[PDB]
């Protein structure tokens, strides 16, 4: 009393299935694959996702149905004086939804200028092209592919910016796939989750439709067995290299969603009694084994590219964007009825960010829904208050510096950011509130208490886990840079800024809370760190 | 291994309260939770109060709620239930059960110890040796027996020859009647068996505190 | 409150033949949240099979279980006499938790004539006033078995403690204790006691007489 719940939870499958299915899955996993190891990476990438991911994403998805509230009521029910990681959670996604929405609208922006029988990226005799052009992708940088050009010179026009300094003029062609997209967001998380895990069922359902057609598509194509070698040949001395493990750790944390407070949004409006683990560990399956199928989607036309368009497999096989608006569509255009597949194509990323947004967005409107019950009452014009905030500010990445803002907060906005935040939550959680408490509340629920495994890998396996990437991201961090160019000393202070703005909460709200409270010191701690029963 | 044992309980006058407890060994007490399951002296399984294995979760029946506090002490591995203004219809063998997986229910029960509330005075039974007919002609294998009458309440001990001989002896179960248990015992030995040896009826009844031996000849 | 009621009641099988009992639910129950328990006589109850078809530690393969939604079933292939006893199914799928009606289980034997043996009162019984007549009937099957009491010629009804044992594990057999309690004053009344026992086994009542003399 009282909360509203999932209609059908297959509006929550799917919601959550949708929110952790996204852009990364296609454009990440398989390049991985490719990178270490081919089918062996699969061994250190379950071994990180049994131990490390679903550890952290059963987590959240049980954590936030229990307690039944938004991400931030949630720490402040369980561990008031982490409340702060609720915050910081939130904001997280507050800052993503800045320039995550721009790959959709790139997607809307690909699919209007993908009506056509004559596709514009295939071509190097355009106004936008250079002598430096290639039919496809090439080895020098300075010289970028036909479909690479497009992207950076017509749909970004990142030419025409120096750097992050200059976002040069706005795009309104961009800003208006922008909006298209909020619109689509505001629409779809308009009521709310009633409404949300309804339209989850085309945005989550979608890609695996287009998949389908691609997976029949590319299987089909010459030499698409080819691409199938570089994708799954397994080389097994990756599994003992050390680089491996922690590209396997990283993604099987980052294709999960924790840390975003979404799945704490998300799963919270379930019923008391609904299975989690159950839906835990099928969410994130689906989620595998979605980029898995999508692996074989995107090397099937690689393998027909270094077949038939003679194209090293080095050059085309990327990760980013770069896989998704240049590499694939190159090899689109080649194939007879191209127009069908990009269509499906460029439809298909979209859906793949959208439901994926919705449960970013969600998380923000939930978390602050269930603390202030103004905004609670006040929705629709809330999400209105907040994309409004968003697309304003989202004209920046509708400018022709576009990519250098968004591959900024890229590597900032959700960072270590995250991985400190759901370190702390696991944390928080395994020790500050225990396992005893936790593997209780479960029993409660699903009627059984989690597993030795589980509560293991909650308190031992996880936070180190999360510490090995930490780590391991740190021996191997770099200034920000694209390209050729690269980000000043100053942008990456801002980034960093953005990163230390959410987990910068977690102390603060600590010593707000502690300033808040009366009584000694081991007085003070215990009333903060004691559970919201009663 | 696994062994839970139940204490407490008796006799209760209606409107009292009384305590419960249950020993719990040969598990971790605080990660399994604890159910009480009480049965009627009609044979009637009723789930009474569940706790968690922290024991911040509590469920009670319908029937038991608000009357019935269930307690944990998972150091002491010890579950209690803390009855008040308690009932005659609150009258059964309370049982300690875990209780701990909804899927696969309670896996391991205790011995049970046994409530019974009623307003009746607890009386000693009258041990009556019963001593067969004088009348010809005497069969094969005799039978002998022990009336236990008007006592309350349950249980009596009632063995033969402090329970040496059990073979062809059929001790009856209590019958209420107006507040009070009747019970008795028969038991068949050969014909010379009796009474040429010695066989006596032992009752014990730890409510009064009475023991009584009853050796009878056919007098 | 979801009601497992059970059926029959009282079943009576004998050894190796198969048994089905049935748990029908007021409302619709989980398939994993069903259990089923063994109550054998004067013992506590213990797990016998949980999530409706997985039997527990200790339990032998000829039981099974099956159903779903409001409908369960607890089968043995072949029975044995360690399988006599009161089994009560249950429900997880919600709280309050509840217990079904319970099915007895009784093992089927060859019919047997009880032998009756009839008891005078006590020599230490009248002392209060007290007089109590008690009349044994043991081993005997089928269980029903109805005792008629007879002071001199007419049959006396009132003050009767009828008490039955349950079947036993040896012969597979019942008792029955049955008490005429009157008074002292009332007993000198009459001479002669009788009690007689109506069975199945013979359409003649078992007679037991009895007097001072
Ligand atoms: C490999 C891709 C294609 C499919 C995804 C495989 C994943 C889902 C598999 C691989 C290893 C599996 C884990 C192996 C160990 C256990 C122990 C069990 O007590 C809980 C389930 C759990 C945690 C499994 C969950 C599912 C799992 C993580
Ligand atoms: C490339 C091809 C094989 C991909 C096709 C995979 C499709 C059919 C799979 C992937 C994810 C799956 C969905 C995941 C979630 C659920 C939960 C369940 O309560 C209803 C079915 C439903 C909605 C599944 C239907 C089938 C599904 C959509
Ligand atoms: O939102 C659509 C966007 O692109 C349009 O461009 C099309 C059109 O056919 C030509 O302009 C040419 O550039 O081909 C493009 C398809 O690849 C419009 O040019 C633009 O104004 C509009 O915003
Ligand atoms: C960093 O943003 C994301 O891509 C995250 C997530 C996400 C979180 C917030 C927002 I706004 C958008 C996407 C989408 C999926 C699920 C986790 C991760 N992606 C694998
Ligand atoms: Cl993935
Ligand atoms: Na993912
Ligand atoms: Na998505």
């Amino acid at each position: 009393d009282e909360r509203e719940t999932w209609s059908g939870k297959v509006d929550f499958l799917l919601s959550v299935i949708g929110f952790a299915v996204d852009l990364a899955n296609v454009w990440r996993f398989p390049y991985l694959c490719y990178k270490n190891g081919g089918g062996a990476f699969l061994v250190p990438y379950g071994i990180m996702l049994a131990v490390g991911g679903i550890p952290l994403f059963y987590m959240e998805l049980a954590l936030g149905q229990h307690n039944r509230k938004g991400a931030i009521t949630c720490w402040g029910r369980l561990v008031p004086l982490f409340k702060g990681i609720g915050y910081a959670v939130v904001l997280i996604a507050f800052y993503v939804d800045f320039y995550y929405n721009v790959i959709i609208a790139w997607s809307l922006r690909f699919f209007f200028a993908s009506f056509t029988n004559s596709l514009p990226w295939t071509s190097c005799n355009n106004i936008w092209n250079t002598p430096n052009c290639r039919p496809f992708e090439g080895h020098v940088e300075g010289f970028q592919s036909a479909a690479s050009e497009y992207f950076n010179r017509y749909i970004l026009e990142l030419n025409r910016s120096e750097g992050i300094h200059d976002l040069g003029a706005i795009k309104w062609d961009m800003a208006l796939c922008l909006l298209i997209v909020y619109l689509i967001c505001y629409f779809s998380l308009w009521k709310g989750i009633s409404t949300s895990g309804k339209v989850v069922w085309f945005t989550a359902l979608f890609p695996y439709a287009v998949l389908l057609i691609l997976l029949i598509r590319g299987l089909t194509l010459p030499g698409s067995f080819l691409g199938i070698q570089y994708y799954l040949t397994p080389n097994f001395s990756a599994i003992y290299k050390a680089e491996v493990w922690v590209d396997a750790a990283t993604q099987v944390f980052f294709s999960l969603g924790p840390g975003f407070g979404v799945l704490l949004a998300y799963a919270s409006y379930n019923k008391y009694h609904n299975n989690v683990y159950k839906d835990a560990l099928l969410t994130s399956f689906i989620n595998s084994a979605t980029s898995f199928i999508a692996g074989f989607v995107i090397f099937s036309v690689l393998g027909y590219m270094a077949h038939t368009l003679g194209v090293r497999i080095e050059d085309v096989a990327t990760e980013g964007p770069g896989l998704v608006f240049v590499v694939y569509p190159a090899a689109i255009a080649t194939m007879p009825a191209s127009t069908f597949w990009a269509l499906i194509f460029f439809m298909m990323l979209a859906t793949l960010g959208l439901d994926s947004s919705f449960g970013g967005s969600e998380a923000i409107i939930t978390a602050l829904s269930d603390e202030f019950p103004k905004i609670k009452r006040n929705r629709e014009l809330f999400v209105a208050g907040l994309f409004s905030l968003y697309f304003v500010v989202g004209l920046a990445s509708c400018t022709q510096g576009g990519f250098y803002f968004f591959h900024l907060l890229d590597r900032y906005a959700a960072g270590y950011s995250i991985l400190v935040a759901v370190f702390f939550e696991a944390i928080a959680v395994s020790w500050i509130y225990g396992t005893n408490r936790f593997s209780e509340d479960i029993r409660d629920m699903i009627g059984f208490p989690p597993g030795r495994y589980w509560q293991v890998c909650w308190r031992f396996v996880a936070p180190i886990f999360l510490l090995f990437i930490t780590v391991y991201g740190l021996i191997g961090y770099e200034p920000l840079t694209y390209a050729d160019y690269v980000y000043p000393s100053w942008a990456n202070a801002l980034g960093w800024c953005i990163a230390g703005s959410s987990v910068v909460m977690i102390p603060a709200v600590a010593i707000f809370k502690l300033l808040s409270t009366p009584g000694s010191l081991r007085q003070r701690f215990t009333i903060l760190t004691t559970p919201w029963r009663d | 291994e696994v062994q839970l044992v139940e204490s407490g309980g008796g006799l209760v006058k209606p409107g009292g309260s009384l305590k419960l407890s249950c020993a719990a060994s040969g598990f971790t007490f605080s990660s399994y939770a604890m159910s009480w399951v009480r049965q009627s002296p009609e044979k009637r399984l009723e789930w009474v109060a569940e706790i968690s294995s922290g024991g911040r979760y509590i469920y009670y029946s319908d029937t038991v709620t608000g009357r019935f506090t269930i307690s944990r002490d998972n150091a002491r591995n010890i579950l209690h239930l803390e009855m008040s203004s308690l009932r005659s219809e609150d009258t059964a063998m309370y049982y300690c059960a875990r209780g701990e997986v909804r899927q696969r229910g309670f896996d391991y029960w205790g011995q049970g110890t046994t409530l019974t509330v009623s307003s009746a005075k607890t009386t000693a039974p009258s041990v009556y040796p019963l001593a067969p007919v004088c009348g010809d002609t005497t069969g094969s294998s005799v039978t002998l027996g022990c009336l236990v009458k008007g006592y309350f309440p349950e249980p009596v001990t009632l063995t033969w020859n402090s329970g040496s001989l059990s073979s062809g002896v059929h001790t009856f179960p209590a019958v209420l009647q107006s507040d009070l248990y009747t019970l008795s015992s028969s038991v068949t030995v050969t014909s010379s068996t009796w009474p040429s040896q010695s066989i006596t009826c032992n009752v014990a009844h730890p409510a009064s505190s009475t023991k009584v031996d009853k050796k009878i000849e056919p007098r | 409150e979801n009601v497992l009621t059970q059926s029959p009641a009282i079943m009576s099988t004998s050894p190796g033949e198969k048994v089905t009992m049935t748990c029908r639910a007021s409302s619709s129950v989980g398939s994993s949240y069903l259990h089923w328990y063994q109550q054998k006589s004067g013992a506590s109850p213990k797990l016998w099979i949980y999530s409706t078809s997985n039997l527990a530690s200790g339990v032998p393969a000829r039981f099974s279980g099956s159903g779903s939604g409001t409908s369960y079933s607890l089968t043995i292939s072949s029975v044995e006499a360690e399988d006599a006893a009161t089994y009560y199914c249950q429900q997880f799928s919600g709280y309050p938790l509840t217990f079904g009606s319970g099915t007895k289980l009784e093992m089927k034997r060859a019919d047997a004539a009880p032998t009756v043996s009839i008891f005078p009162p006590s020599s230490e019984q009248l002392t209060s006033g007290g007089a109590s007549v008690v009349c044994f009937l043991n081993n005997f099957y089928p269980k029903d078995i109805n005792v008629k009491w007879k002071i001199d010629g007419s049959e006396r009804q009132n003050g009767v403690l009828n008490s039955w044992t349950d079947q036993d594990s040896k012969d597979s057999t019942y008792s029955m204790s049955s008490t005429l309690t009157l008074t002292k004053d009332e007993y000198e009344r009459h001479n002669s006691y009788t009690c007689e026992a109506t069975h199945k086994t013979s359409t003649s009542p078992i007679v037991k007489s009895f007097n001072r003399n």
